[PDB]
RNA sequence: UAUCUGGUUGAUCCUGCCAGUAGUCAUAUGCUUGUCUCAAAGAUUAAGCCAUGCAUGUCUAAGUAUAAGCAAUUUAUACAGUGAAACUGCGAAUGGCUCAUUAAAUCAGUUAUCGUUUAUUUGAUAGUUCCUUUACUACAUGGUAUAACUGUGGUAAUUCUAGAGCUAAUACAUGCUUAAAAUCUCGACCCUUUGGAAGAGAUGUAUUUAUUAGAUAAAAAAUCAAUGUCUUCGGACUCUUUGAUGAUUCAUAAUAACUUUUCGAAUCGCAUGGCCUUGUGCUGGCGAUGGUUCAUUCAAAUUUCUGCCCUAUCAACUUUCGAUGGUAGGAUAGUGGCCUACCAUGGUUUCAACGGGUAACGGGGAAUAAGGGUUCGAUUCCGGAGAGGGAGCCUGAGAAACGGCUACCA
RNA sequence: GUCGGAUUUCCAACGGGGCCUUUCCUUCUGGCUAACCUUGAGCUUGGCGAACCAGGACUUUUACUUUGAAAAAAUUAGAGUGUUCAAAGCAGGCGUAUUGCUCGAAUAUAUUAGCAUGGAAUAAUAGAAUAGGACG
RNA sequence: ACCCACUCGGCACCUUACGAGAAAUCAAAGUCUUUGGGUUCUGGGGGGAGUAUGGUCGCAAGGCUGAAACUUAAAGGAAUUG
RNA sequence: GAAUUUGGACAAACUUGGUCAUUUAGAGGAACUAAAAGUCGUAACAAGGUUUCCGUAGGUGAACCUGCGGAAGGAUCAUU
RNA sequence: UCUAAGGGUCGGGUACGAUCAACUU
RNA sequence: CUCUUAAGGUAGCCAAAUGCCUCGUCAUCUAAUUAGUGACGCGCAUGAAUGGAUUAACGAGAUUCCCACUGUCCCUAUCUA
């Protein structure tokens, strides 16, 4: 099938190089996964040496994590909004690595309000106490807060979905946000 | 090089696992990460404080020079971020008791902290395959 | 092609077993163990050819079912087990210990140890560094593994096994000046007191080397094996002490007695 | 597949097929050595000219060298030891011009008769 | 063993070829053939086609036996003796054979894996899994189905098999059972400033993502943000923990989580011993099999530099639809235009690219040789490739397997 | 100078090494401080680091040639040895042969390419000329 | 403009053979078995044949590049005597 | 959890063209080699009875002849 | 039902932004 | 060799739109060809600005064969104005 030699495309004089040594087995691929968002789905691939490989399709949720706090919740996702590759990957809403997603953001809006509590958009003093001393670190970034109103994170993948079958990445911050909201809202 | 506009291609450009952190502030607002290729390579200055990314250069990427380390002069540069040199030997055929002249076009990737032009006299380390035909990779410039 | 080979023909085994061409087509091809391939001396190899204690392979194959054989303390009933550089091997009957150590000619030569001998060996140390949980091991050259070493060990040093445990009593350091026995290479079973080394970043360190009779000669950092401090070595020396006479003047030491 | 024997002829024929010269010498030889053909002397050649092909070899070399003195005395102990060459000449350059019959006189069959018990070769 | 001779004219000296001469692990064939040792052998044409018969099976003390097998142990009423069949576990990827293809391809020498997979061998290696984790609960151990077998049948036939009835596990599927200690999160109160608490949870390995450490040429002072272990709150201040490589985002460790959840022994032989509150009470040896990971060994995959025969009546080739490179991703055990999307216009060649031929598998080597060479190498070892031609794929650590399967053509 | 085998003080040759004749033919953090002006009564307390080491900025590039390491085994050359000789093969040989002893299975060749080392003649390259030249 | 002596370059010439060659002959056709100053082109027994075909150039004539089948033991060079 | 099925890539094979290479038939035309005492001439070798040959062009049964330019391998190394 | 590309006009002390509208592929 | 002309048809070309004999003879295309084409040449009676031999392109020019197509035909039938 899918064959990964060279052996077969020209040599680099533009040459053709002549058929030689009937396919191999440790010289294979397989075809892609397109895994898609909802109704989780993943099958299994016996590789080589047994190394069992899992194939998402349909997948549902992911483990995102907000590189500035140094945590990670489970959080769900609304589609695919951009994709550096191929444009076609974003209007069927295609998961891949380093696909621009946005995810549901609501663990995280709860969590905040757990570890800081000051505020977020817009008892016991066992509480406060740990806010007091967790306090001079909620100004994060103004161009987060605006994303928390409508309650989706602008995220990318950071995981294979194809050969681990997880969907893993982290919310966009800083720089990288400021290059792909140019990219997106230009009109 | 003209430090290539850095933020052009479709994906943002980064150095990987390299992260930034925007709560705090200092000096250096960038962090950058490079090494040393070591057998007395030095990292020339401008991979210090430049701007590119090319994931495949030997002091600022993800890739390590080991095996043969070669030399030739520079024939094209027509590539992007590669140019073709030429090593030249001769090749001794016995029954005749002399040499004959040869040479061979080694594709070599060449980092943007290097400036190279047509007759450039350049050094090569050998590394992972990095593209169809590139196989080494710029490490040391010795003439302009 | 399609997986690994499981023969081996004569006329293709390492050529210090001193098979004779004739007499059969394959050899024994050695099984997978503590040694490499190339060099070692398989058991069906040691106690048929070079003991002459069998005459046949299934002889030495009875001998072996019998748990008599035992290398580095352990049974090993299997025929083709790799027997390699500076085992011990013990047999209960006759009380024979022996121990595999090249001769000056680079072969494994016929040498009867001690019994006291015969409760330790030594093995190069080939890498050291962390394992899991953040405990140090080190690894020798017949594939031992000895958890919580000594930190000052490094490369290219030498160890003492005790063989009832896996753990260390000694270790030499590699030091210029140190008593070294040459494994692999043209100097195969030689002993000569390292003199230097050079640095060679790159790979394939070598080192100078000179023996009792002022003769010096040079190999590669990986054909090194450090046998204690000059002088005395650990281990006893076979008969020559690998000193490589010259054609020239053996045979007038081979006329010497006739 | 088992290991190939080596084999290697023993003789090797003159270039020129008829010389009233050769033909005669040789057949002389066969006369007071009682030899079947042409093929025990044959041998005899090819015998000789190996040992010179290697005894010119190392005359070449330089004196003192090593591998001279280890293989020239070698080749010359051989020699002397069958009695081909005299004991008073091993300089190994008195090898380089035996003879061809010093070989067929420590034959047997030649010995036999000079130790008596024949009274003639062909007995 | 650095050797030449006959043939152009009436005669001569040259150029020059024809003939002779010698050898051939170079074949055939003719005539002849007494002995000993040794030994090639349907390769050359047809990698043409094949009757028949063989060439791959396998058990120990140590997985499973109610044979409605065989004899007697008699130590045994469950078994422990031998032991067909069958399940299970391994092997069938080795060997053997041929040389059709193949001209920077294979291959030889030499590198790399800081670029990956590795059954097996050898050496090390899981106190963390009662999940609302105080009755959910078997842990002196928990379910299901089936073969062999009994019986009924079909077909002309195949190493064909249906329905019915039983029965096992190292088959299959579940499943608990052991110390602490420390740490970090939460968090009842005194109530307060210097703030500590009861209590709870988590804290193995495995997978995935992110973030942190993974230093280390030299010596002294300034006051700050606030003491910072203990204070004679003056500050003595040190221990401050850190491996290897030329080199790493290495080894390894830490925090946050994730998993549709891996592993963490419901297995077998032999000898049976010590402790008592002698109860089938508690402990106890030598092994076998399996098992996560790391390392070694047997490998494999890819890879560097250089090296190949005749051809110009082959001078341009490569890029339509991958050609050369960049970025991103998918795929792979992994690198890589291997593939896909976007972008650039590159890449080889008179130092012979490309195209053509090969009565071309490459080498180690073979014959003949003064030195130099010429010619051969299907064939005893190493390497590759193939199983009438093509293509695909299951099982497995390993096959694009063909004494495996599927399809097409003959 | 022992009865054909080696020593010395030797007249020579052959080839190496060190110093000087304007002849640095790179070096610092530290160790041996080393060869130590170190001397203590004729064997004593203290000289200048590569003669050995970790890191140093630098480091003119080749070709050649010497040595060395790798270049499977078989085959080739070849040491030894009774296969009765030999083609071969890697055996065997010596004992009072009652208990045993013991030598071997060498060595070399292995184009070219790759790697390390010494020479620096021969054959090429570059350097300080509208001096950012070297020392400072 | 002549004469004498000398010199640099050229067109040549006369005698000699130390040397070369198969020889006729050569001051280069020498310094080549005592075989190496640098370099380009061409040749390999006689016929078929400078033919066929294919390219390419030309208005054409024709040029350049250029075989194979086949057939043969001599073609040839320089001198000697007739 | 079987039959069946949507779409995809790998893709054998067939049909129809095209191209290239190798063998091969063919009326007829035109060469070349050989034998045979064929027929016509006598172009070459002697100054070969018009000196021979080269390039080119034309012509004629055929060897060949003729022009123009050359060469000596000429039948002259030579006229102060 | 979408996607990419192809423009005009205004704007810095002595690279970007705003507005408008084309059928071609 | 002969008779004879002002000169005896050259290079080319041909059963040609020029060939009587003729449906010439050989080959090809065909199941079968007075047709077509290629060859042949004693050509009733070809042939050189009466222009000769070829010729890419062009043609409501003349002729032959092949593929596609078809009610031209086998063999007719139906429909509309
Ligand atoms: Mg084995
Ligand atoms: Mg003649
Ligand atoms: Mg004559
Ligand atoms: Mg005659
Ligand atoms: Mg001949
Ligand atoms: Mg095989
Ligand atoms: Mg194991
Ligand atoms: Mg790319
Ligand atoms: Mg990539
Ligand atoms: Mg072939
Ligand atoms: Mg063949
Ligand atoms: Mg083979
Ligand atoms: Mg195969
Ligand atoms: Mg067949
Ligand atoms: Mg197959
Ligand atoms: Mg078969
Ligand atoms: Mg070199
Ligand atoms: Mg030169
Ligand atoms: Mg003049
Ligand atoms: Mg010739
Ligand atoms: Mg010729
Ligand atoms: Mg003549
Ligand atoms: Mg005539
Ligand atoms: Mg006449
Ligand atoms: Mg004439
Ligand atoms: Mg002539």
């Amino acid at each position: 099938g899918i064959s990964r030699d060279s052996r077969h495309k020209r040599s680099a004089t533009g040459a053709k190089r002549a058929q030689f040594r009937k396919k191999r087995k440790f010289e294979l691929g397989r075809q892609p996964a397109n895994t898609k968002i909802g109704a989780k789905r993943i099958h299994s691939v016996r590789t080589r040496g047994g190394n069992k490989k899992y194939r998402a399709l349909r997948i549902e949720t992911g483990n995102f994590s907000w590189a500035s706090e140094g945590i990670s919740k489970k959080t769900r996702i609304a589609g695919v909004v951009y994709h550096p590759s191929n444009n076609e990957l974003v209007r069927t809403n295609t998961l891949t690595k380093a696909a621009i997603v946005q995810i549901d953001a609501t663990p995280f809006r709860q969590w905040f309000e757990a570890h800081y509590g000051q505020t977020l958009g817009k008892k016991s003093k066992n509480a406060e106490r740990k806010w007091a001393a967790r306090a001079a670190s909620a100004k994060i970034e103004s161009s987060v807060e605006s994303q928390f109103s409508a309650g989706r994170l602008y995220a990318c993948i950071s995981s294979r979905p194809g050969q681990s079958g997880r969907c893993d990445g982290y919310i966009l911050e800083g720089e990288e946000l400021a290059f792909y909201l140019r990219r997106l809202t230009a009109k | 090089s003209t430090e290539l506009t850095v933020q052009s291609e479709r994906a943002f450009q980064k150095q990987p696992h390299i992260f930034n952190n925007p709560k705090v502030k200092t000096s250096k607002r960038t962090k950058r990460w490079y090494k040393n290729a070591g057998l007395g390579f030095k990292t020339p200055k401008t991979a210090i404080e430049g701007s590119y990314i090319d994931k495949k250069c030997p002091f600022t990427g993800l890739v390590s020079i080991r095996g043969k380390i070669l030399t030739g002069t520079v024939v094209s540069t027509k590539m992007h971020r590669t140019i073709v040199i030429r090593r030249a030997y001769l090749h001794y055929i016995p029954k005749y008791n002399r040499y004959e002249k040869r040479h061979k076009n080694v594709p070599v990737h060449v980092s943007p902290a290097f400036r190279v032009q047509v007759g450039d006299i350049v050094t090569v380390g050998q590394c992972r395959p990095i593209s169809k035909t590139v196989r080494f990779n710029v490490v040391k410039v010795s003439a302009a | 092609a399609r997986g690994p080979k499981k023969h081996l023909k004569r006329l293709a085994a390492p050529h210090h077993w001193l098979l004779d061409k004739l007499s059969g087509c394959y050899a024994p091809r050695p099984s997978a163990g503590p040694h490499k391939l190339r060099e070692s001396l398989p058991l069906i190899v040691f106690l048929r050819n070079r003991l002459k204690y069998a005459l046949n392979g299934r002889e030495v194959k009875a001998i072996l079912m019998q748990r008599h054989v035992k290398v580095d303390g352990k049974v090993r009933t299997d025929t083709t087990y790799p027997a390699g550089f500076m085992d011990v091997i013990t047999l209960d009957a006759t009380n024979e210990n022996f121990r595999l150590v090249y001769d000056v000619k680079g072969r494994f030569a016929v040498h009867r140890i001690t019994d006291e001998e015969a409760s330790y060996k030594l093995g190069k140390v080939k890498k050291v560094q962390l394992g899991k949980k953040g405990v140090p091991y080190v690894v020798t050259h017949d594939g031992r593994t000895i958890r919580y070493p000594d930190p000052n060990i490094k490369v290219n040093d030498t160890v003492k096994i005790d063989l009832a445990s896996g753990k260390i009593t000694d270790f030499i350091k590699f030091d210029a000046g140190k008593l070294v026995y040459v494994t692999g290479g043209r100097n195969l079973g030689r002993i000569g007191t390292i003199v230097h080394k050079e640095r060679h970043d790159g790979g394939f360190d070598l080192v100078h080397i000179k023996d009792s009779l002022d003769n010096t000669f040079v190999t590669r950092l990986n054909n090194v094996f450090v046998i204690g401090e000059q002088g005395k070595p650990y281990i006893s020396l076979p008969k020559g002490k690998g000193i490589k006479l010259s054609i020239a003047e053996e045979r007038d030491r081979r006329r010497a007695q006739q | 597949p088992r290991a190939p024997r080596t084999y290697s002829k023993t003789y090797s024929t003159p270039k020129r097929p008829y010389e009233s010269s050769r033909l005669d010498a040789e057949l002389k030889l066969a006369g007071e050595f009682g030899l079947k053909n042409k093929k025990e002397i044959y041998r005899i050649s090819f015998q000789l000219s190996k040992i010179r092909r290697a005894a010119r070899d190392l005359l070449t070399r330089d004196e003192k060298d090593p591998k001279r003195l280890f293989e020239g005395n070698a080749l010359i102990r051989r020699l002397v030891r069958v009695g081909v060459l005299s004991e008073d000449k091993k300089k190994l350059d008195y090898v380089l011009a035996l003879k061809v019959e010093d070989f067929l006189e420590r034959r047997l069959q030649t010995q036999v008769y000079k130790l008596g018990l024949a009274k003639s070769v062909h007995h």
